[PDB]
């Protein structure tokens, strides 16, 4: 398949090009990678060198404009709004699931949700604060939350995605050993279980214990619903073992 | 005076539906079916000739606007799908046997009453499509299905050249 | 007792038994689940959205 | 060990035997009072024989060391009862028992 | 086939290599390019053959070039010039 | 008029109080309100679609009833029992403890005495769907096979293909879902288990004695067979580097059970089958990638030269070349040795005789030919004297392609295999009773040599 | 986007893309309290809109920029 | 940080104790047993009434989304943890709060889903797979089982008649456990069915009373809540044959001559659905079993005309394949 090409003098005579344009449904297609993955690519690449202790404003920090950028970035992805009529909202739904899909191959596996948890740098939110300028670790949690719920909804979004937290559960391990956003990992299992349970396979007492622990400082979330009782059981269908 | 009742009685119950979205309905479904055979579509063509059945102007214009206001390219992808996936004898299995088609004739009907009465609009919009990104041209869809009956209708009969006479079942299968 | 005759019976039910005499049923039921007998205050004289719409 | 104690004793006399079927509308409890067990809600009488090795030996203890009629305060330990594996999803590591016996009758 | 690159897991300069692959790659992000074309004013012309222009690629930020050994590698704007980054069709294959 | 008056009574569309109820409140609930909820109009309208059609409640119900005498209404409900525990256990997944229930229901179900008796059960209630969803459940896809204990093919094969002595089209199922194994081509063996694909035994079963099953069967079902025999095609390094070698060496054994399976898929109960066996051997003739040690532009594709050189590796050391010295009726000597016995048993079955009903004169002269190219089937007489299994095979591609100075040749079927089963019923400690059938069987072989 | 060097550098024309949604004098003024390929002509009231981004550049509430330090 | 709120004013009480005070000694009595629900959790206790909860919004949540869990971990069969969980929630709690009628809805349909999720979602849940099967035996209680019970052709009654069918059976344990799930889930003790078939009948028979007033109170919050878990309750205990004739009678009495014709919402419609459903499924049955009654005779008579006429197959001389067979 890696027919790998160089510009011969004249090469093959059968070596035609058929053209494919991205179509009037597509123009979404082509607006994605312009608008929200090189550009957030080249932002969190900026953010992500100057938090290894380098100086500030030589580099992109733009602090005024990586907040604006993640909040267009949720306001891309945001569901909905389940008042309007069923075609339109099917149709929001279709190109959702293909700017989540979309960014998949590009690395969400790989990269983009790698660039995310690679920007979960933080010793303490508290400590950075009187480092560098006077503002780090302020909004861990609109990126955390948010774009974690993005992805978890974007492995319910195409039906045989459960390649990334699921996959890498180190990578769950990785959230569970932090608790502060217990509203994407039931998004991550809600999911999972009616696709097919890859993330409940693999964990274990010492999870389930940390959670408990936690509980205790909690009033039971009010989708606990999602996170225990689909660690449990998958809402009425479910996979025995 | 018993064929115009027929037909005003005929009119009354295909308006019956076509009032309440089964026009659009039909043509839902057959766009979801992305080219897979099967009874749930089957029932649709049948349900689509039955409210079509003597060149009905209302529900041919309708089918029309909806898919020029949609832009649905599923139902003409689905359609050249659904052609292909259809059968021809298989002289072999018929060797064998000596020890699919309802659906085909049902589907070209569907076909055939859209641009029946000589409705010019439909007869160019099942070649071009203008409107919209991509497009299908559906007649040299069936043109090739009909060289792939003409095939398998010759290599049935040069089977049948040599011998003298003729089965039961073979003259079934011819039929 | 032995089950051949249930599967007589089920080749009978298509042949002497299932016909028109409930294959009636198919305009009865499209007539009697399309006219909306109701008074909302703002319809024509009925037909809010009828059965067979939804 | 079973530390017997007595509420409304009876005859004082009619002591428990092999192959007895001890008839009993007990009300298990816990320390601190929080209460696990019970007979008297569900209305079926326990029925247990002795040195059939069913139930654990504390209420056979107890039953050995109590007369027909006799409402109790049983309190049994760790030891007899289910330890520091602890009976799971109920029963707690290491957890002393209480226990208001009431034996009826022996058949 | 569609003129595809290798992910972004090696991506300082592996990114700047080339593959092919007919599969469910030909929907999405790598496989797409843009025709930035030198001519400012009736860029958006309806296209015909023998028109100069320099390719980019959209997910990288790159445009495509013809390095002096044959082969070709993807370029920045500081980098790019009408001589390497320099393109156009051919609707048969005699040269003229 | 017991019969007619009976259906009279039946088809009064009987109990009409229910019915004109049902009826006649579902469309004034629909009627009163534009209804939400969709899970609600659904049921409504299928409760008034089924009021009308009362007869479409029987025809889907009278498949599934079956009629008992009263002494069968304990083991019975034994099974019942077993198969509601199963299917408490069957869309909810493999699990380990529940390995053990799956297992124990299934053993209970195998010793039961009803289908012993009874023509249609377990057909009727699903069980063969319920246990093929279980196994999919438990296999998803490559790379793990976790639960490593498939008994489910041990009940399909062993006894549900096999209770069809008293209903063969028990066996029609299976091979409905070897539509299932298309997709579901599976490569895991629970037997000794080398490597050898057990589920290909469900399908060898499906289709083991039928003409008419093997008749419908069709060129795609087994060209990815081939595929896969065509992937059998590397070199042997260790004692047993299954795919690296991790602690244990005995034996790999890989191609042999896709021929196994061809023997059955051509060969039917007495003669063979040709829309069968021609499409295999144009299909085989493509890839005849049986690689063996060293013969020219083939690897192998010559049987003297590869078995003398692999009991060089077989006699004196054990499976593998280098291996200690421990070898003995051990069916890397096998899949070098009995992959060429079953290459041979499969290409014999193929073909047909002179002065069969073809005499060779309608189209089975080019595959004979074919067949005779690969001479070889001359010099095969050497091989017949040098597992006693192997060369049975080498028997039936002479006997069933092809005067008499070629049976002096040998002047017997063997004088080795003649003298020893002379001198083998006198029993005696060793070189005695290991051949109570290995070479009293080779009447079986040497009695058509009568002719 | 410094077009002049061209030779040096491309430049990137879909992020200046600019399109013309509409076109009124000022006397069009109503505050909620089309025509098909008009023309444009001088003094007329104009709207903006970029290509590929629906952000309609128009008149807004801006109060930030000072490097003049009296200029939107 | 909360605070130790000093303003806390909630529910006090609706009916304290029926106490007399007689003289001659100044004598006092009481024969008028009551009991009331307290609330003490070993992770955040808090000592009120349950009653004490409609008024504050952050317990209800809580126990609500425990009872859920609850209802999660003793699912599609689970009977070593139904064991455990009957320690906590023992049969009267769970009597009394189904019986009472001022607790919010919340707390209502959690605890009756709690009672069916560990007592009657193991043996419906196995008879409905095993409903569509209608495996029969032949004895002579299958042959008195015709159609009609008169020759009048009568519409008859569903649930009323023998039925004579393989359904699988019900056996049961106690709490304190040996062979915890060996065969044991009438419920995962034994539960008493018969108070429990009679308090249904009662709080319907109430229900249907409050709800065609179209009263401001119903049970809890509003009338949802009230029918929901209640025909939920009736439909698992329906569905598993507890119900006599004498009962189905009352049942049919409610609403065929009433609750069909209420008002209601939809959740309750789609409820009503499925009892149809199962009468329905009843009738199929009863339809099916007069089949085979009918066969039995038609077919030993007429294999008794094969026996007139005797005609023969091949060697083995009047074999049993002249009867019905073709092998």
């Amino acid at each position: 398949i890696q027919r790998k090409a160089i510009m011969h003098h004249e090469g093959h005579m059968d070596d035609g090009l058929n053209l494919s344009r991205s179509q009037h449904e597509e123009s979404r297609t082509a607006r994605v990678i312009r608008s929200t993955v090189f550009l957030f690519n080249r932002f969190i690449r900026g953010l992500d060198a100057l938090s290894k202790k380098v100086k500030l404003p030589t580099i992109d920090l733009p602090i005024e404009s990586v907040s604006l950028s993640l909040q267009d970035l949720i306001g891309y992805f945001h569901p909905p709004d389940e008042h309007l009529e069923h075609e339109d909202k099917q149709n929001r739904l279709r190109a959702l699931k293909n700017r989540q899909n979309l960014f998949q191959e590009e690395g969400m596996i790989n990269l983009v949700l790698e660039c995310i948890d690679r920007l979960h740098v933080y010793s303490s939110a508290a400590h950075f604060a009187d480092v560098a300028g006077r503002e780090a670790g302020e909004s861990w949690k609109s990126i955390l939350n948010s774009l974690y719920e993005l992805l978890a909804a974007l492995i319910r979004g195409n039906r045989k995605n459960c390649a990334q937290f699921s996959g890498s559960l180190d990578w769950l391990i990785s959230r569970l050993e932090r608790l502060e956003a217990s509203s994407g990992i039931l998004e991550v299992l809600h999911c999972v279980l009616v696709e097919s349970p890859e993330a409940l396979n693999i964990i274990k007492e010492g999870h389930i214990k940390s959670i408990i622990s936690l509980l205790d400082k909690h009033g039971r979330n009010h989708k606990v619903l999602d996170v225990l009782c689909s660690l449990c059981v998958c809402h009425g269908v479910a996979v025995r073992s | 005076e018993e064929k115009e009742m027929e037909k005003q009685k005929l009119l009354y119950q295909q308006a019956r539906l076509h009032d309440r979205g089964a026009a659009e309905m039909v043509l839902q479904t057959i766009s979801a079916s992305k080219g897979e055979t099967g009874p749930m579509v089957a029932a649709t063509l049948k349900l689509g000739i039955a409210i079509l059945n003597g060149g009905n102007s209302t529900v041919q214009q309708k089918m029309l606007d909806y898919l020029k206001e949609k832009k649905d390219v599923g139902f003409f992808q689905s359609l050249a799908g659904l052609m292909q996936s259809c059968s021809v004898l298989d002289l072999n299995a018929f060797e064998r046997q000596n020890k699919d088609d309802e659906f085909t004739c049902d589907l070209f009907r569907f076909l055939q009453l859209l641009c029946e009465g000589h409705n010019s609009d439909f007869q160019n919009y099942l070649r071009t499509q203008t409107g919209n990104n991509t497009t299908v041209n559906i007649i040299i869809s069936t043109v090739d299905y009909l060289l792939r009956v003409q095939e398998s209708i010759s290599d049935f009969y040069w089977y049948y050249s040599g011998k003298d006479i003729i089965d039961e079942q073979g003259q079934r299968n011819f039929s | 007792r032995h089950r051949a005759v249930n599967l007589f019976l089920q080749g009978y039910e298509k042949s002497w038994i299932e016909t028109e005499e409930h294959y009636f049923e198919d305009k009865l039921i499209e007539d009697l689940a399309k006219p909306g007998a109701e008074l909302p205050e703002e319809d024509e004289a009925m037909k809010r959205v009828d059965p067979l719409h939804q | 060990g079973v530390e017997i104690e007595t509420i409304s004793p009876g005859d004082g006399r009619t002591f428990p035997k092999k192959g007895q079927t001890c008839v009993v509308h007990y009300t298990g409890m816990l320390q601190n009072g929080k209460k696990f067990d019970s007979s008297r809600d569900r209305n079926k009488p326990f029925k247990f024989r002795i040195g059939k090795q069913e139930v654990i030996k504390g209420f056979e203890e107890g039953a050995a060391q109590m007369s027909l009629g006799q409402r109790a305060k049983l309190t049994c330990t760790p030891d007899v009862a289910y330890g520091a594996t602890g009976h799971p999803g109920v029963i707690p590591p290491n957890a002393t028992l209480i226990f208001d016996v009431e034996l009826l009758n022996l058949e | 086939e569609c003129l595809t690159v290798p992910s972004g897991e090696h991506g300082e300069e592996q990114r700047r290599t080339v593959h092919y692959e007919g599969g469910a790659v030909s929907v999405h992000a790598r496989s797409l390019w843009r025709l930035e074309t030198l001519r400012v004013a009736w860029s958006g012309s309806h296209i015909r053959w023998g028109q100069p222009f320099r390719l980019r690629h959209v997910t990288t930020g790159k445009y495509l070039s013809l390095m002096e050994d044959k082969n070709l590698l993807l370029m920045d704007k500081e980098k790019a010039d009408v001589k390497s980054t320099a393109f156009a069709f051919r609707s048969s294959k005699e040269k003229l | 008029g017991r019969l007619l008056s009976l259906v009279e009574k039946v088809t009064y569309l009987k109990k009409s109080s229910l019915q004109q109820l049902i009826s006649e409140t579902m469309v004034r609930w629909a009627q009163e309100s534009v209804i939400e909820d969709p899970e609600l109009v659904r049921a409504m309208f299928v409760l008034l679609h089924r009021q009308y059609d009362g007869i479409g409640g029987l025809v889907r119900a009278l498949p599934k009833t079956y009629t008992i005498n009263g002494v069968s209404v304990e083991d019975t409900i034994n099974l019942l029992a077993s198969l509601g525990q199963i299917r408490s256990l069957l869309s909810v997944r493999m699990g380990k403890e529940e390995e053990k229930l799956m297992i124990r229901g299934l053993g209970d179900i195998m010793n039961n005495k009803v289908f012993y008796q009874h023509p249609n059960l377990m057909r009727a209630l699903g069980m063969h769907e319920t246990v093929m969803e279980v196994m999919v459940n438990v296999l998803g896809g490559g790379e793990s096979k976790e639960i490593t204990f498939p008994k489910m093919v041990a009940n399909c094969c062993r006894f549900l293909c096999y209770f069809c002595r008293i209903s063969r089209q028990n066996q029609k199922a299976m091979f409905d879902h070897l539509s299932y194994l298309l997709e579901n081509s599976s490569v895991g063996l629970a037997s000794p288990a080398m490597r050898g694909s057990t589920p290909l035994d469900v399908a060898a079963a499906s289709v083991m004695d039928n003409n008419e099953l093997a008749l419908a069967l069709r060129e795609p079902d087994l060209e990815k067979v081939v595929r896969y025999l065509a992937g059998c095609g590397l070199q042997s390094c260790q004692m047993l580097v299954s795919k690296g070698y991790p602690d244990i060496g005995w034996n790999p054994v890989e191609g042999e059970r896709y021929l196994d399976f061809l023997r059955f898929a051509v060969f039917c109960n007495g003669e063979s089958v040709e829309e069968n066996a021609n499409v295999v051997v144009r299909l085989l003739i493509r890839r005849p990638e049986c690689f063996g040690p060293a013969l020219r532009g083939e690897g192998g594709n010559g049987l003297l030269a590869a078995m003398e050189e692999a009991i060089k590796i077989a006699e004196d050391p054990s499976r593998d070349g280098p291996s200690p010295t421990s070898g003995s009726s051990k069916t890397m000597g096998n899949a070098i040795m009995t992959f060429y016995a079953a290459l041979i048993d499969l290409l014999g079955r193929c073909a047909p005789e002179m002065h069969l009903i073809h005499a060779g004169k309608g189209e089975a002269i080019r595959i004979r030919s074919i067949l005779r190219s690969l001479g070889d089937l001359v010099g095969v007489i050497s091989i017949a004297f040098q597992c006693p299994d192997h060369k049975a095979a080498m028997v039936l591609f002479l006997d069933r392609v092809y005067v008499q100075d070629f049976l002096l040749h040998l002047l017997e079927v063997g004088f080795l295999p003649d003298l020893r089963a002379a001198a083998s019923l006198d029993t005696a400690a060793l070189s005695a009773t290991d051949m109570a059938l290995a070479l009293n069987r080779y009447l079986c072989t040497a009695v058509l040599p009568l002719l | 986007e410094s077009t002049s060097n061209s030779k040096n550098v491309p430049p990137d024309l879909s992020i200046c893309t600019f399109v013309l949604e509409q076109s009124l004098s000022v006397r069009a003024l109503q505050e909620m309290l089309g025509g098909g390929h008009r023309t444009l002509l001088y003094g007329h009231a104009i709207l903006l809109r970029h290509s590929y981004s629906g952000m309609y550049l128009c008149c807004l509430s801006t109060s930030r920029s000072s490097t003049d330090k009296l200029a939107f | 940080s909360h605070v130790l709120w000093s303003r806390m004013p909630n529910q006090f009480l609706k009916v304290d104790v029926s106490r007399i005070s007689e003289r001659q000694g100044w004598l006092v009595q009481c024969l008028d047993p009551l009991q009331f629900m307290s609330l003490h959790i070993p992770e955040e206790n808090r000592s009120v009434d349950i009653l004490e909860l409609t008024e504050q919004e952050e317990l209800l949540q809580f126990h609500y989304h425990t009872l859920r869990l609850y209802s999660a971990v003793c699912a599609l069969g689970n009977h070593r943890v139904a064991h455990a969980l009957c320690s906590h929630v023992d049969e009267p709690q769970l009597l009394y709060a189904i019986e009472n009628k001022y607790m919010p809805g919340l707390l209502r349909a959690g605890y009756y889903d709690l009672l069916i999720d560990i007592h009657l979602s193991s043996y419906a849940t196995a008879r409905l797979m095993m409903n569509n099967e209608f495996i029969v035996p032949m004895t002579e209680e299958t042959k008195s089982i015709t159609l009609f019970p008169d020759e009048n052709k009568k519409h008859g009654l569903p649930g009323i008649g023998l039925s004579t069918s393989l359904r699988p059976r019900m056996r049961f344990s106690s709490p304190s456990f040996v062979s915890i799930s060996n065969d044991c889930y009438q419920y995962s003790p034994e539960f008493p069915l018969d108070i429990l078939k009679a308090k249904t009948i009662q709080m319907l028979t109430e229900a249907v009373k409050e709800g065609s007033l179209h009263a401001r109170d119903p049970v809890g919050g509003t009338t949802e809540f009230l029918f929901v878990p209640l025909i939920k309750l009736f439909y698992t205990l329906l569905i598993m044959g507890i119900f006599h004739n004498e009962d189905l009678k009352h049942i049919l009495q409610l609403i065929e001559p009433g609750l069909l014709q209420m008002k209601l919402p939809e959740p309750v419609k789609l409820q009503m659905c499925l009892l149809l459903q199962y009468l329905c499924d009843c009738q199929v049955r009863h339809r099916i079993e007069a089949i085979v009654a009918f066969s039995d005779d038609f077919v030993a008579k007429l294999q008794d005309n094969q026996r007139f006429r005797y005609n023969e197959v091949m060697q083995a001389l009047n074999m049993s394949a002249a009867l019905t067979a073709r092998k």
